[PDB]
C-alpha cells in the first residue's frame, strides 16, 4: 500500500448512450392543409322580382 | 365603426323616403362615402359586404 505514482495512460474510452433513429430520417408528417372554401351544392335563386 | 378600421361621426339621420331605393324594394340604412376607400385600402371592407350579403341571401355564414 505504498501508493506509488504509476505511468501516464494512453487514451481514453468514453461511454454513452446512443439515440436511436431508425423513426426519424422517415418521410415528414405535415399537418394536412384545410381545404379551401368551396361553393355550396344546391344554391338557387330564392329571390324572384316584384310583380 | 367598421370592423377593417373606418370610424365615423354620424352627419345626417336622412329620411326614409330620401334614400337611394333599389331594385329589390331596398333601401339602405347606412350610406358610406366611396373616398374612404383609396387611401386606406380597406378592401376587406368590400369583400365583407358582398360576402354578407351572400350570407344573408343564401341563409349561410361565410368564414
Amino acid at each position: 500500500g505504498g501508493l506509488t505514482c504509476a505511468s501516464a495512460p494512453q487514451g481514453t474510452l468514453r461511454i454513452l448512450e446512443g439515440p436511436q433513429q431508425s423513426l426519424s430520417g422517415s418521410p415528414l408528417q405535415p399537418i394536412p392543409a384545410s381545404p379551401p372554401p368551396q361553393i355550396p351544392p344546391g344554391l338557387r335563386p330564392r329571390f324572384c322580382a316584384f310583380g | 365603426a367598421s370592423r377593417h378600421g373606418q370610424k365615423g361621426i354620424l352627419s345626417r339621420l336622412w329620411p326614409a323616403e330620401d334614400m337611394p331605393f333599389t331594385e329589390s324594394g331596398m333601401v339602405p340604412d347606412i350610406l358610406f362615402n366611396p373616398h374612404g376607400f383609396p387611401s386606406r385600402m380597406t378592401i376587406g371592407m368590400l369583400i365583407e359586404s358582398m360576402a354578407g350579403k351572400s350570407a344573408a341571401l343564401h341563409g349561410l355564414c361565410h368564414d
